[PDB]
């Protein structure tokens, strides 16, 4: 029922009509060598390293794009294959001049590990090579054009994926350079991400220039917190140091992507650091003392205060296991009125059963989705990769676009619908179309921002819009389940800070005055001393020194994302573990061991000590932060669509607006982004 | 589990051996312990060796029990004779090591993550 | 014979000292350096251990350490004879799991289209 | 091909597939399987029950002589679920040819000393005692050969990492010489050697 | 030129027995407090 | 207090923990209709034995259980913290 | 704190440097376009690596050689 049955080397195997050799012969466990195919981008016939030889013809074909037909006898190996693989690889090194001591791929590169195993022996040239001349791109992305295997394989991908088209071909015969024919520099998110695709060395990372070759390093994978989708990478150990990291190609949160922020924001990481604790003292007077002295001085004066007096306020990227060692330490004084520093508007739900709370349908729902409306947002610089895998699939089969306010430049053909709150309202009847065109929708979905959501109606819009999507989907409303109505956050760690059971938004301490905080959150301008009333004494807890290393009492250290095994969260709520690289530097310590020793040097003494001792305890408060990225079945917001509709709340009247415009805020942001000495290079290249 | 074992059949005669030598040792500590002229409470070296012999306790097996006789056994062959010098006798009793806090907060101002 | 059949769930004592409980070993896939498309680096579920700290020496700045595992690779060749390893000598462990790609979809020639989207120029 | 590679020759291959048919003819009780190394030499799988019966064939006969025992040797594997590996290896002095025999085996199963059939396994076995762990019981002696008195390890196993559990140094507080646990001046660094694309075709493992 | 003139030795304590150092720049950049004001 | 927190635990299948599932049919948007102050809390799956949870008095932990029931029993199984 | 060990021992250190030495050399020409740099004599220095100066006025030294070479 729809298979061919075709023999490779002698072997029968069975393949989808319309699969081409390349992927037939891959499901034996052979590679044809490669230079211009590759999976996630298209396929052009330029390099000619895959010639297989078919069976019974005299002609030679190319294994790349060609699809295969009632059983061929696909002959990998024999006298004739072996008669082109070695003549083509002594063309393309007939030019490629004699780096390798120092082109910084020295040690992956691809003409290099072909030309050992397959092709060619010496060389017969023996005088020749040309040498064009490099350029400049950006800060990032260093070129030098003599190299060039010219697979097109930099050129194919710009068109594509990350939708600016700059790149191009110039010229004819033996010359044809590839770099933009004015001087217009080239500069996006994801395309930092380029220099994985070049297969040799043309295209090399600029911070890491020189500095270590990938024999020495130490893969170990971790994950990066610094946004949503949060991602997959792995880091790299020259010394003890990081050096540089990659992605680690998971199949639906980076396909083989990942984005540029994360990557060039490692440089951030040792450079503004705080090494060890610091006492307080009455003046401007700020010292250092020894590990025990400062741990007292915080310990009795929480024997003081009680109640709702000392709140601490935790919004950063800190993890979900010092999340409970907080959470149950500040809880067993009973005073809580604790919140993060995000703010998510509740009504009647927001906490129980969170079906609201999270983004439903995940990424790989995009694939198969068919309307789409975003509101409120400007999703390319908040979750870059939610972005473009809407790109891809807005290609490769057709899907449909609308945005609400501030139109933006995106890289696909969207419209703006309207600019204001007052617009969503008339969209539940039939006014400022669609009209029908979400109802007529086979898998309708609708996306709410954090940004926008912030507001001070904000109550309103997240029950206007849940409106819209219960209009929908009372009707059939999908096929079907096929849940609608969802979220997506920008900050790093708040769905493992909040379903926790933390209260979002910083209110129940602006309504009183209490005396003793614990900030975590930390950096945001949003509670200041000013607001604070008298000196009664907040107590910084974190690794930097941004905002909030001055406006404090006494300071406590940690480590960041890359020296601790934690837990976080993305927004489709799986579970992914960062994994120990580096060991913190002086004498920071884990947050949620300086907890414990808070503990037991004050009054109550929490019940563990290792850290299965702590996820036991996670797993008492939530179930479901143990179970490793998963994603379980839940709708349940039928119940909060109808109990979320309690409060009348209206709108206000504004035309929404995103924080980020064009790009320059994009870099410098949450905390190792302000930090760091290269987003300092690339912001002033932006201005100018 | 079906391989021949190698001395006991079922944890009796085994548990008959350990008390056995046992004894080897404990009629012989102080012998070497004026032979080597070490000098050390012969006390001592009646609780070293009622220290060890209560250590791997929990051992629910033939085999097991056996495997770790043909070392016990052996020993009694060195130390019984002198192919030890003094120093790999006392290597038993740490003497020099500085201690390990093993309680909660003293670790916590000493050492990164154990 | 004395074939005495018996189950006593395998495990060995003593020969390590304290770092049989302390630790926790992994099982994982390794993931392909991304630098280069070769695949034949993957196929063997290795494990590696815990990392602990790396300190300065303060005369050069070779940075010396202990925890004298730290570096072990054994290599394995599959989970079911995986996790035989970490039981029969008695320690902690964690598992990771093996991916591969979707199937794929991928077709040249449809590159060049009448109503379609997906047309590309200047390939 | 012929001037840099190496010249095979026929005639030692056809009779060592010969001779080595009927030793899995005449002693199917054990011989669990047979085969022909490319470079004219033999590997006789061999069940752990015979060791001291085989040989014993193999001790003397008018067909096969095999009295000079040349290397007893190991291997340790893991993922094979019987971890060790024994390898016999053994010359005919009259007929000149090399046949080496495999047996395996675990930690826990004892193996029976060869010793009463060679006496030159008497060394050979001491050792292995020490470095894999392997007991031969029956075995006139057994001791403590290549190691110190303290080490508790069996080191050439897989799992003993390269530096031992404890240096040595000498301290002058008291008189002796003491042991301290290992702190290095260098980390040992671990470089990656292990490069893609399977250059071997023809022992490509099974297509799974 | 780039070569020396005379001479020297493989002294033992000249005094000068050159006893190496390290050759590098720093590490971690600890992070600086703030100054007199609150 | 208290109390303070309610964590009802369940399971997606297992189906003999339905009750829950039909309690939220049941007593959820009704329950709750009054007391707009308690914080109650669905989250996820225990898979097994769906004990219920609370929290008060500096932070005392009591875990009622629930194992295959009814609509109803659990209905009147919760104003037994609840009252109090 | 590091700085008592090399006390009275006095502390060899390189006298030229290189960190810049290459500047004074007087940058040659050509009036052609693309070069052979095989530096230092023949089959000793750095592998033949050719280089082109077509800019304005900038060349390239190829790297490995690091004297300065123009037109
Ligand atoms: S770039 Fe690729 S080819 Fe050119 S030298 Fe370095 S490795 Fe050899
Ligand atoms: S970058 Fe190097 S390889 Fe990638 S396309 Fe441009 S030239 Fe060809
Ligand atoms: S790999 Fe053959 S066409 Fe690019
Ligand atoms: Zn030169």
């Amino acid at each position: 029922s729809n298979l061919i049955e075709v023999f490779v080397d002698g072997q029968s195997v069975m393949v989808e009509p319309g699969t081409t050799v390349l992927q037939a012969c891959e499901k034996v466990g052979m590679q044809i060598p490669r230079f211009c195919y590759h999976e996630r981008l298209s396929v052009a016939g330029n390099c000619r390293m895959c010639l297989v030889e078919i069976e019974k013809a005299p002609k030679v074909v190319a294994a790349c794009a060609m699809p295969v037909m009632k059983g061929w006898n696909i002959l990998t190996n024999s006298e004739k294959t072996k008669k082109a693989r070695e003549g083509v690889m002594e063309f393309l090194l007939a030019n490629h001049p004699l780096d390798c001591p120092i082109c910084d791929q020295g040690g992956e590169c691809d003409l290099q590990d072909q030309s050992m195993m397959f092709g060619s022996d010496r060389s017969r040239f023996l005088e020749g090579k040309r040498a064009v001349e490099d350029k400049n791109i950006g800060p990032l992305v260093k070129t030098i054009m003599t190299r060039c295997i010219q697979c097109t394989r930099c050129i194919r991908f710009a068109s594509e994926i990350a939708g600016v088209d700059d790149l191009g071909t110039t010229g004819r015969g033996n010359d044809m350079q590839v770099g933009t024919y004015i001087e217009k520099m080239f500069m996006s998110e994801l395309s930092g991400n380029i220099i994985d695709i070049c297969p040799v060395g043309a295209l090399t990372s600029k911070p890491y220039a020189f500095t270590a070759r990938p024999w020495e390093t130490r893969k170990t994978e971790s994950i990066d917190v610094m946004d949503a989708v949060g991602s997959n990478i792995v880091v790299s150990t020259r010394t003890g140091e990081v050096m540089r990291i990659l992605p680690r190609m998971h199949e639906d949160i980076n396909e083989e992507w990942i984005s540029d922020k994360t990557r060039f924001a490692y440089d951030g990481l040792k450079r503004q650091r705080l090494t060890e604790p610091m006492v307080r003292n009455e003046k401007g007077l700020l010292t250092h003392t020894t590990w025990e002295d400062a741990l007292s001085r915080v310990a009795g004066m929480l024997q003081s205060f009680q109640g709702n007096d000392v709140a601490a306020i935790a919004g950063g990227l800190v993890d979900a296991e010092a999340l409970i060692a907080l959470k149950d330490l500040l809880n067993r004084v009973d005073s809580d009125t604790l919140c993060t520093e995000e703010v998510f508007p509740t009504a009647g739900a927001g906490t129980d059963l969170r079906s609201n709370y999270l983004l439903n349908t995940t990424i790989a729902g995009v694939e198969e989705a068919d309307v789409v409306l975003l509101v409120g947002t400007n999703p390319r610089f908040e979750a870059p990769l939610f972005n473009a895998r809407i790109r891809k699939s807005w290609l490769h089969n057709d899907l449909k676009v609308a945005l609400i306010g501030s139109p933006v430049d995106l890289t696909y053909r969207y419209d703006h619908l309207g600019d204001s709150p007052k617009i969503l309202q008339d969209i539940a009847s039939g006014s400022h179309p669609f009209s029908q065109v979400l109802q007529e929708a086979k898998k309708p979905m609708v996306i709410l921002g954090s940004s926008a959501l912030q507001r001070n109606d904000g109550a309103a819009i997240l029950a206007a819009v849940s409106n819209i999507a219960q209009k929908i989907r009372t009707s059939s409303g999908v096929t079907g389940d096929w849940k609608v109505m969802n979220i997506l956050h920008r900050i790093a760690s708040q769905v493992a800070a909040l379903d926790l059971g933390y209260k979002p938004g910083v209110e129940a301490i602006q309504k009183n005055p209490p005396k003793m905080l614990f900030l975590l959150g930390a950096d945001g301008g949003c509670i200041t001393r000013q607001d604070l009333p008298k000196d009664c004494f907040i107590v910084y807890q974190g690794h930097h020194g941004d905002v909030g290393a001055p406006i404090a009492d006494v300071i406590l250290p940690g480590a960041a994302y890359t020296e601790k095994s934690a837990t976080y969260v993305n927004t489709e709520g799986r579970a992914q573990q960062t994994k120990v690289a580096v060991t913190p530097p002086g004498l920071a310590r884990e947050d949620w061991k300086i907890i414990r020793a808070l503990s037991e040097i004050a009054g109550m003494t929490l019940p563990y000590d290792t850290l299965d001792q702590v996820r036991n305890r996670l797993e008492e408060v939530s179930p479901n932060l143990v179970r490793y990225d998963d994603v379980e079945g839940a709708n349940y917001f039928q119940q909060a669509s109808e109990l979320s509709k309690l409060v009348n709340q209206q709108l206000l009247a504004d035309p929404l607006v995103p924080p980020q415009l064009t790009i320059k805020d994009f870099y410098m942001t949450d905390s190792i982004s302000r930090a760091s000495q290269t987003m300092a290079k690339c912001v002033k290249a932006v201005t100018e | 589990t079906s391989v021949k074992p190698i001395f006991s059949r079922d944890m009796n005669e085994a548990k008959r051996r350990v008390r056995e030598l046992y004894r080897a040792w404990y009629r012989e500590v102080p012998n070497t312990v004026h032979l080597f002229q070490l000098d050390i409470s012969v006390k001592q070296g009646r609780d070293k060796v009622r220290e060890m012999f209560k250590k791997n306790a929990h051992i629910t097996d033939p085999r097991v029990v056996d495997l770790l006789v043909i070392k016990g056994k052996m020993e009694l062959e060195e130390t019984i004779k002198v192919w030890k010098q003094r120093t790999h006798v006392m290597r038993f009793f740490h003497e020099t090591e500085a201690p390990r806090p093993k309680d909660f907060l003293s670790k916590f101002y000493v050492g990164h993550d154990p | 014979i004395t074939v005495d059949e018996k189950l006593d769930i395998t495990t060995i004592t003593g020969v390590p000292e304290e770092h049989i409980k302390t630790r926790k070993a992994r099982i994982f896939v390794p993931a392909r350096n991304n630098m280069q498309s070769g695949v034949n680096n993957t196929k063997k579920w290795k494990m590696e251990f815990d990392t602990r700290e790396r300190w300065e020496n303060p005369l050069m700045g070779w940075a010396s350490t202990a925890d004298p595992l730290s570096n072990l690779v054994l290599t394995f060749s599959t989970k079911e004879d995986a996790v035989a390893f970490a039981e029969k000598n008695g320690w902690s462990y964690d598992v990771e799991e093996r991916k591969v790609p979707k199937p794929k979809s991928k077709s040249y020639g449809a590159n060049f289209s009448w109503n379609k989207r997906t047309r590309v120029s200047t390939k | 091909t012929r001037p840099t590679v190496r010249p095979r020759n026929d005639v030692a291959h056809k009779q060592l597939s010969a001779f080595g048919e009927y030793v899995a003819e005449i002693l199917p009780k054990y011989v669990q399987q047979v085969q022909v190394s490319c470079f004219n030499e033999l590997e006789i799988c061999i069940h752990p029950d015979g060791v001291i019966p085989v040989l014993t064939f193999l001790r003397d006969h008018s067909n096969a002589q095999f009295k000079s025992l040349a290397d007893l040797t190991a291997v340790d594997i893991p993922t094979r679920q019987n971890r060790f590996e024994i390898v016999y290896n053994l010359l005919s002095l009259r007929f000149n040819s090399r046949i080496r025999v495999k047996t395996y085996t675990d930690e826990l199963t004892p193996i029976e000393s060869s010793v009463p059939v060679y006496k030159a396994a008497n060394w050979y076995e001491r050792e292995i005692w020490d470095m894999f762990g392997v007991f031969f019981a029956n075995h006139p002696d057994l001791r403590r050969i290549l190691t110190d008195y303290g080490f508790e390890g069996h080191p050439f196993r897989k799992d003993f990492p390269l530096s031992g559990y404890v240096e040595l140094r000498y301290d002058d507080e008291v008189k002796r010489v003491v042991a301290e646990p290992v702190e290095l001046a260098q980390e040992f660094r671990k470089f990656d050697l292990n490069s893609p694309w399977e250059a071997f075709p023809a022992y490509r493992q099974p297509p799974e | 030129k780039f070569i020396w003139t005379n001479h020297k030795f493989n002294l033992s304590g000249t005094p000068q027995q050159y006893v190496p150092y390290s050759t590098t720049r720093k590490k971690i950049q600890e992070w600086v407090p703030p100054s007199t004001p609150y | 207090l208290g109390l303070r927190e309610i964590r009802i635990h369940l399971c997606q299948r297992s189906p003999g923990s339905q009750g829950v599932r039909d309690f939220i049919e049941k007593r959820y948007v009704e329950l709750k209709k009054a007391n707009p102050d308690l914080p109650i809390l669905i989250r996820e799956c225990s898979d097994v034995q769906p004990k219920l949870w609370a929290r008060y008095a500096f932070g005392q932990e009591k875990n009622v259980s629930l194992n295959n029931f009814s609509a109803d029993q659990v209905t009147r199984a919760l104003e037994n913290v609840l009252s109090s | 704190y590091r700085k008592v060990r090399f006390v009275g021992r006095q502390k060899e250190v390189n006298e030229n440097f290189a960190i810049d030495l290459i500047a004074e050399q007087p940058v040659s020409q050509v009036g052609s376009r693309v070069i052979s740099c095989d530096g230092g004599g023949g089959a000793l220095g750095h592998p033949r690596v050719y280089i082109n100066l077509d800019k304005e006025t900038k060349t390239g030294t190829c790297g490995y050689c690091g004297l300065q070479f123009r037109q």
